[PDB]
């Protein structure tokens, strides 16, 4: 055929309901509870209107269709060519239309009301009205298909364009997909894994009536954060298999720069063909992806950021046993007889006698300037109610003499960061770690998945996942980080995705104080390198961060010292607050580092950001400004979604004095900048093979 | 000693200007009390190019660069060669040119950035690098890159008051060797963003027009906050963006170098239009969330014409400007405007002189002794036309006339256009020049069929004889295709419509005569060529089983002229149907609309149709005949959805 859909707009009311659980399928159900009427400790509700179902005309009114949805306007899947047809009946008060975004039209579709020389009956369905039900038309074009390089199905949607703003916010949108020819072939017989998330910011407090003067109608107040239209862990549906994977259909939406990020307390995501686990999502995007679902149980698919949590956005996703249908110093380096080149494949486990102790740190040592300099000084130079310059925090060290070895020492060309740590695929990590600070903290890696404290997969008597608890009081614990491939680089991605680790004594706070480090991840087996003694090769790391001492467990121990008056100082006001918020940029501020990059020094920068939230522009501006390659080569650019990351090849054929781009409002002349060098001389190698060691 | 091996120089500077929008204001005092009137103006600064003589000559441009927004000039450049960017200041704050590729900068105990910083105004300077590959298009197509330029003095303060540059590139044998860049397809750069002002130029700027409007709390915070916020691409809040002359069916490529503050993450959309992109493959999309500072180019294509739009789907920043229509056309029509055939009435015209009865009421083959064309004299003459409305023009034709012995023509003219007279454009075109110098004829019956394409638009077209033979003069019938690319023949004449699809009532047949509708098409001739009913009644009807539905922009009529007694059709009506069983008369302004046409037969005449009918079947009935009721004809339309 060429299938025809019939859409409505029944003005119904929303729940954001509770219960969740399941419902008991096929022959005999019972949605949970049913304790009668009175105050179910009440569940606020607003009234909206969303596109709908129906086989012809009918009345209807109630709750949601296929559990995992209801809200989400009716999904429209389609093959290529076989044209689709609609017919919306505005059974609502809003005159709303229907757009399309991503296909063929004829002006007989782009629901708009602008100067488009065409006149009515061209602008007819380009905007309907109450009670009036008007028909729609558009085709699936060859110029609209996949790209033989694109997954078989493009995440697309639609909605009523008669003013997005006072529309969307009520429920104007559904799912629209297009995919390779005869496709009703294998979807109509196998993949019940046709699920489509819908991260939205319904501002239901902009779409229906006004007032403001702090008893029959329906509305209350402000913002939201949801998914498919649910919140606080709620939202039924969502179930995947074991050995098999799933396919995600996302759709941004928020009618305002308000962004929203999202991980999966359980996985790594696959877009394009790059591991990214984070669904870096914008105010309105159509990002598809998937997930090789190993393991089992339920994971908190949720929005990871700032104040988007308690406001919802969190939604569980379960998995289960699926059916089965089969038919002064320096002088050492030994030597004997060279075996030509020497193969010897497979992996090996890395060692790390590392720990985390206290110490005061400063973002100096550069110029000063009192009174006047009310910027580059509210920090580095302390006052009667200012301390800046140096604070007492705690980082990660490789330690040179504990009771269990060492192998450290370090240059400042990599700030407070944690002694970097490679990770070949398959390879495994042993991180003999021990406290050595005041308050017990932890150390977990954010990029891996198999993290069981070797010798046994058990856990501190009572507990669940080392993160949330296993604090260590001044104790010492042995860790094992094993590395599958799931944990690392595809093909389409440059091998070596940046990463990081830190405490989870809570799941965040400690950090700010100072605990942090990088943790690469890569793969290869052709022809490697190295060095010897105190000489590395992949020490190109950088990470900007928002360190708010106003939250470090050492604000008092810091103050009572560096601060004149004992504790007479003020409580907390926008005043000194922001005057104690130094910005790292690798923990250094304004200037330091300047790095040691040479001429033609083919570089390989591993970079990321942390601290506070907000996307970030960042670049190289020097004796060449500089470009790099995130596949394609790119300008003054680098947009990492905070608490997120990506590295980058930076073949360095430039020069010196590199304003290291933070390129963002206050951040610029508040603290960041930085520089880069341009050396010369010193090098070796060997003719045709390997030898220098 | 004289050959060549690649290099490109570009003259450019940073001048200040005035900035606004709008095209609908209020009279001197049409409301004696107080209402509107104002016109928010601004003192921004952008990049301009020329030759060297600063102002006067020849800081100039225009034409396919209409859409250039504030944006500097398209500083293109293939690969491997060298960018020669000579720059001159031209305003306050010593701004500075810059691009991530200002690479290959000597070095030697100096500072390629700590020194080349800013350039005090007045004083000028140049920058000149090599086109290294570590900065350019790849094996994975999208033939031209999209780099960017702007001052690195304060870095932002600058950027805001305008001053922005789109430096693209391409690879080797790719750009029209000499005078031109690419063209294999069309290139457009749309710079999305959010202008805030204040955090911009300074003093005077933020000081033009002062006081306090309706419902104010204070200033410097609760004042007209989002008022000084421009939400626009190339700075054209509201569907104000200019230069978007499309080209139905010509691969296209957009350079969407966004940038801005930290809110400017505008997820762009192209009103009903998909496309492709690359980053190591043919990844396809229909939206693109340009992040402030990004750049990415994209390759789409218009399958159909009409007017569409583009806008940050971010409800707010959209419902606040940022959006434009890109008028695309159908190169397949270039239909004649009819300056030979009646239609365009003598009414529409004018020049500056009749110079002897020779005048605007004459043009294109009109033959009559020696009063068959327009003419002029020595003065810097000029002729204008008013299509009665705006339309697209694929091009014009031109001729001449001889007076007794000596002959008259023209040899080169310049064209000017606009949409209200008030405005006036001295049309450039492809080839270089501060204007496009065309070419005339050189005798009567020249016919220099020129052809804008870059096609033009407007309602008014002027022609200015730059050179002529003894006496300027001419005829013509310039042709176009109009707004939403329509108005072109449909079968009938082209015989592209089965004479089995044209049924009708009375069809008098004879022993010589045989006026079966099968022979009822414009200009047609032959044996019993035209249509004649059994007998001339005041009703009758001719049918056209159009088959597939259609959009009709109008109809043309005629009438044979047989054996010493020709005959036309003056008054008449038209029907419409969705099969041969239901009809809907075409009423107008009120009841029926008596269509007036034909005053002879040796010519064709046509009726408009304020409200374009559109059906798969069309009937027609005449009223005020002449001698008899003959009719030959054809319609007017442009395809549109069917099988429904
Ligand atoms: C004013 O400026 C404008 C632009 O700013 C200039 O106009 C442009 O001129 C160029 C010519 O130099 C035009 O480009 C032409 O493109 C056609 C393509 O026609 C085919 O495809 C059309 C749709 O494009 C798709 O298919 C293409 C397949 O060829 C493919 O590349 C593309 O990516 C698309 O997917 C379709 O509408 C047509 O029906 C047709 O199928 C091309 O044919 C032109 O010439 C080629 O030349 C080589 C070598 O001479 C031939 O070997 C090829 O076969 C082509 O044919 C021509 O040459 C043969 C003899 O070789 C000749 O017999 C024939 O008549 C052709 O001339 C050419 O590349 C571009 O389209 C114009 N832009 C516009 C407005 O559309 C003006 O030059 C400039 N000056 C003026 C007038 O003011
Ligand atoms: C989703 O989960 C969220 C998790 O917090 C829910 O937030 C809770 O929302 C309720 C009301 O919706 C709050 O109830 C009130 O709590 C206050 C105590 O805190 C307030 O008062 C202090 C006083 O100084 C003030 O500083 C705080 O800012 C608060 O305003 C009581 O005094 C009131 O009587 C009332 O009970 C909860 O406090 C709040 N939880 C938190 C964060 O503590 C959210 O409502 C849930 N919504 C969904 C999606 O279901
Ligand atoms: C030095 O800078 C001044 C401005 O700071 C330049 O003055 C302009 O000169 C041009 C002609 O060269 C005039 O058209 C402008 O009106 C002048 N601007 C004004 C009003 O200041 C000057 O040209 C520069 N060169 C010198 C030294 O004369
Ligand atoms: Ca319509
Ligand atoms: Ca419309
Ligand atoms: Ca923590
Ligand atoms: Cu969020
Ligand atoms: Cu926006």
């Amino acid at each position: 055929a060429t299938r025809r859909y019939y859409l409505g707009a029944v003005e119904l009311s929303w729940d954001y309901m509770q219960s969740d659980l399941g419902e008991l399928p096929v022959d005999a159900r019972f949605p949970p509870r049913v304790p009668k009427s009175f105050p179910f400790n009440t569940s606020v509700v607003y009234k909206k209107t969303l596109f709908v179902e129906f086989t012809d005309h009918l009345f209807n009114i109630a709750k949601p269709r296929p559990p995992w949805m209801g809200l989400l306007g009716p999904t429209i899947q389609a093959e290529v060519y076989d044209t689709v047809v609609i017919t919306l009946k505005n059974m609502a008060s809003h005159p709303v239309s229907l757009h399309a975004v991503g296909v063929s039209y004829w002006k007989a579709s782009e629901g708009a009301e602008y100067d488009d020389q065409t006149s009515q009956r061209e602008k007819e369905d380009d905007k309907v009205f109450p009670g009036g039900s008007h028909t729609y038309v558009w085709q699936v074009l060859k110029e609209n298909g996949p790209m033989a390089s694109d997954p078989l199905c493009l995440t697309y949607s639609y909605l009523s364009h008669v003013d997005l703003v006072k529309d969307l916010n009520s429920g104007l949108i559904g799912a629209l997909l297009v995919c390779r020819e005869g496709s009703l072939a294998k979807e109509k017989t196998q993949t019940l894994h046709k699920f489509i998330l819908l991260f939205a910011v319904f501002d239901e407090g902009k779409s229906w009536h006004s007032e403001t003067k702090n008893a029959a109608s329906a509305r209350a107040w402000p913002k939201m954060h949801t998914v498919n239209g649910y919140v606080n862990r709620s939202l039924p549906g969502l179930i995947g298999c074991h050995r098999k994977s799933v396919y995600w259909h996302v759709i941004g939406m928020g009618t305002t720069p308000e962004v929203h990020s999202i991980f999966l307390e359980g996985h790594t995501f696959l877009v394009r063909n790059h591991r990214q686990a984070s669904l870096e999502i914008s105010p309105i995007t159509f990002l598809t992806a998937q997930t090789l679902l190993m393991d089992l149980g339920q994971f908190l698919l949720f929005c990871h950021i700032s104040s988007h949590q308690h406001d919802g956005m969190e939604a569980y996703v379960k998995v289960d046993s699926c059916p089965e249908e089969p038919q002064f110093d320096d002088d050492n380096s030994p030597s004997f007889i060279q075996i030509r080149s020497v193969a010897k494949k497979h992996p090996k486990t890395w060692v790390h006698y590392i720990a985390a102790e206290e110490e005061d740190w400063d973002y100096a040592p550069l110029v000063l300037a009192p009174d006047d300099r009310s910027y580059k000084s509210q920090y580095l130079n302390n006052g009667p109610q200012r301390i800046g310059r140096k604070y007492k925090k705690v980082r990660f060290m490789a330690y040179t003499d504990e009771t269990f070895k060492t192998r450290e020492a370090i240059q400042h060309e990599s700030g407070i960061l944690g002694p970097l740590l490679y990770g070949e695929v398959g390879d495994t990590l042993l991180i003999i770690f021990k406290n050595q600070a005041s308050r017990p903290y932890n150390i977990y890696p954010h990029g891996i998945t198999d993290v069981r404290p070797l010798y046994s997969r058990r856990l501190p008597k009572g507990v669940k996942h080392l993160k949330d608890f296993p604090i260590l009081p001044g104790e010492i614990f042995k860790y094992k980080w094993t590395v599958t491939v799931e944990d690392g680089p595809t093909k389409s991605d440059p091998r070596c995705l940046t990463r990081y680790y830190s405490s989870f004594v809570n799941m965040e706070r400690d950090l700010a104080s100072g605990l942090i480090g990088p943790l690469l991840i890569c793969y290869k087996e052709s022809v490697d390198q190295r060095g010897n003694q105190i000489m590395s090769d992949k020490r190109n790391v950088i990470l900007f961060s928002v360190f708010d001492e106003n939250r470090s467990w050492y604000l008092t121990e810091n103050i009572q010292r560096f601060l004149p008056n004992p504790a007479g100082v003020q409580l907390e006001d926008p005043e000194f607050q922001a005057s104690n918020i130094m910005h790292s940029i690798n923990g250094y501020v304004f200037d330091s580092l300047q790095l040691s990059v040479c001429l033609h020094e083919v570089a390989y920068w591993y970079i990321l950001s942390i601290g506070a939230q907000t996307d970030f522009l960042s670049v190289f501006f020097s004796g060449y400004t500089f470009k790099h390659k995130m596949v394609y080569e790119d300008t003054l650019t680098l947009f990492p979604f905070s608490g997120e990351t990506v590295f980058m090849s930076m073949e360095n054929p430039g020069l010196w004095i590199l304003g290291c781009h933070n390129s963002d409002f206050r951040n610029r002349g508040m603290t960041a900048l930085l520089k880069v060098s341009s050396c010369d001389k010193n090098t070796g190698d060997y003719y045709e093979d390997s030898y220098e060691d | 000693r004289s050959f060549q091996k690649k290099t490109r120089h570009y003259f450019i500077a940073a001048v200040e200007r005035l900035w606004d929008y709008g095209m609908s204001s209020s009279p001197h005092v049409l409301r004696n009390r107080a209402q509107s009137g104002s016109v928010p103006q601004f003192k921004k600064v952008v990049f301009q190019e020329f030759t060297d003589g600063s102002f006067t000559q020849p800081l100039y441009r225009g034409e396919l660069n209409e859409h250039l927004g504030l944006l500097g000039p398209y500083i293109r450049a293939e690969v491997e060669d060298n960018i020669m960017v000579t720059f001159r200041n031209q305003a306050s704050r010593p701004y500075s040119f810059y691009s991530s590729l200002i690479s290959y900068e000597e070095d030697q105990r100096q500072g390629a950035e700590p020194r080349k910083n800013f350039v005090k105004p007045n004083e000028t300077k140049t920058y000149f690098w090599k086109v290294q590959h570590h900065m350019a298009p790849t094996k994975d197509e999208f033939d031209c890159k999209a780099w960017a330029y702007s001052s690195d003095v304060d870095l932002e303060k600058d950027v805001h008051s305008g001053l922005i540059g789109p430096l693209l590139v391409c690879h080797t044998n790719t750009l029209n060797p000499a005078h031109g860049r690419q063209v294999t397809v069309q290139e457009f750069a749309l710079f999305f963003t959010i202008f805030d002002e204040t955090k911009s130029w300074y003093f005077t700027e933020n000081m033009e027009r002062n006081c306090r409007a309706p419902c104010n709390i204070q200033m410097e915070d609760p004042t007209f906050k989002e008022n000084y916020r421009f939400h626009a691409i190339n700075g054209y809040i509201m569907d104000t963006l200019p230069g978007l002359v499309m080209a139905q069916d010509q691969r296209i490529r957009w350079y969407l170098l966004s940038m801005g503050s930290n809110e400017n993450i505008h997820s762009i959309h192209f009103s009903g239009h998909v496309f492709t992109v690359r980053k190591k493959e043919e990844y396809k999309m229909a939206l693109y969330n340009l992040y402030p500072g990004v750049f990415e180019t994209v390759e789409m294509l218009p399958s159909k014409a009409g007017i569409w739009r583009v806008e940050c789907l971010i409800g707010e920043h959209l419902h606040a400007g940022m959006s434009t229509l890109f008028l695309v056309y159908s190169n397949k029509c270039q239909t004649p405007l009819g300056m030979a055939s009646g239609h365009i009435r003598d009414f529409q015209i004018t020049a500056s002189g009749q110079y002897g009865q020779w005048a605007p009421k004459l043009a294109r083959l009109h033959y009559s002794g020696s009063i068959n064309a327009w003419s002029t004299k020595e003065p810097f003459s000029w002729i204008k036309v008013d299509l009665l409305a705006p339309m697209i023009i694929h091009g014009i034709k031109t001729q001449g006339a001889r007076q007794k012995f000596s002959s008259l023509y023209i040899s080169q003219f310049i064209i000017m256009y606009s949409l209200d007279g008030k405005k006036w454009q001295t049309y450039r075109g492809n080839s270089t020049g501060t204007l496009m110098v065309f070419f005339g004829n050189v005798d009567s019956s020249g016919i220099k069929h020129n052809i804008f394409n870059p096609p033009i638009i407007a309602r008014y077209i002027r022609l200015h004889p730059t050179h002529y033979s003894i006496r300027s003069t001419l005829r013509m019938e310039l042709m176009g295709c109009d707004l939403n690319s329509c108005s072109m023949p449909l079968g009938m004449e082209s015989k592209a419509i089965s004479d089995a699809q044209i049924t009708a009532s009375s069809y008098f047949t004879n022993m010589f005569a045989t006026w079966s509708p099968s022979k009822a098409r414009l200009h047609l001739q032959g044996r019993s060529n035209a249509w004649r009913p059994q007998v001339n009644n005041p009703k009758e009807w001719l049918q056209v089983d159009f088959q597939k539905t259609m959009k009709v922009t109008g109809v043309t009529t005629q009438g044979v002229k047989s054996l010493l007694t020709s005959m036309y059709v003056k008054e008449f009506l038209i029907s419409s149907s969705q099969d041969g069983h239901q009809w809907t008369l075409f009423f107008q302004n009120g009841k029926v609309k008596v269509f007036q046409g034909n005053q002879d037969s040796f010519t064709p005449v046509v009726n408009s149709l304020d409200p374009p009918l559109l059906t798969r079947y069309l009937r027609i009935h005449p009223q005020s005949w002449v001698h008899q009721i003959a009719l030959r004809m054809e319609v007017l339309g442009c395809e549109a959805q069917d099988l429904y």
